[PDB]
Parts: C-alpha cells; sequence; structure tokens
C-alpha cells in the first residue's frame, strides 16, 4: 500500500510550502496589527498621564 | 466597545487635558489683574483722603 507514501509526502511538500508563503505574511499580518494596538493602548497610558 | 471606550478617554483625556493646561494661565492672568486692580483701588483711596487730609489742614 504506496497510496499513504503519496498522501503523506503530498501533505509533506505543501506544508513546506505553507511555510514558505502563507503563514509568513499571515504572521506579519496580525503581528501589525498587534503592534497598532499596542502602540494605541501605550498612548492611552501616555495620555493618561499627561 | 471597551476598545471603543479606551480611545474614547484618550481623545477626551487630552482634549480637556489642553483646556486645563490653557485655563491654568486663564485663572493665572485672572488673579494678577485681580490683584492688579485691588492694589490700584489701594493706595489710590490712600492717595484721595490724604489729599483731603491736607484740604482739612
Amino acid at each position: 500500500m504506496s497510496t499513504f507514501i503519496g498522501q503523506l509526502f503530498g501533505f509533506a511538500v505543501i506544508v513546506y510550502l505553507v511555510w514558505r508563503f502563507i503563514v509568513p505574511l499571515v504572521g506579519r499580518l496580525m503581528s501589525a496589527r498587534q503592534d497598532t494596538v499596542r502602540q494605541q493602548l501605550a498612548d492611552a497610558a501616555a495620555a493618561a498621564d499627561r | 466597545r471597551e476598545r471603543d471606550a479606551m480611545v474614547a478617554k484618550t481623545l477626551a483625556d487630552n482634549k480637556k487635558s489642553d483646556e486645563q493646561f490653557a485655563a491654568a494661565q486663564a485663572d493665572y492672568d485672572e488673579a494678577m489683574t485681580e490683584a492688579r486692580v485691588q492694589a490700584s483701588s489701594l493706595r489710590d483711596n490712600a492717595r484721595a483722603d490724604g489729599r483731603k487730609v491736607i484740604e482739612d489742614a
């Protein structure tokens, strides 16, 4: 039974490409949102202390 | 909703903080002009009643 071999191999190559294209950019976008909201709350603290 | 509340509190904080900052100098000049008017009414009441002292002497 080598169908398992083909399927697992396909899963390996597609997760490789996932780590090549998708997850870098989506992590970038979520980290950018995190950065923006953290900057907003930091400026909130700054406004409070001012 | 509370993130919106946070940003609204930030804008209102900065706004009324600048407001109180300006009101600081406002009340400062108010106190000083009150002091000036008090000081000039003083010494002028003195000038007046002193002139009256000389006119009665």
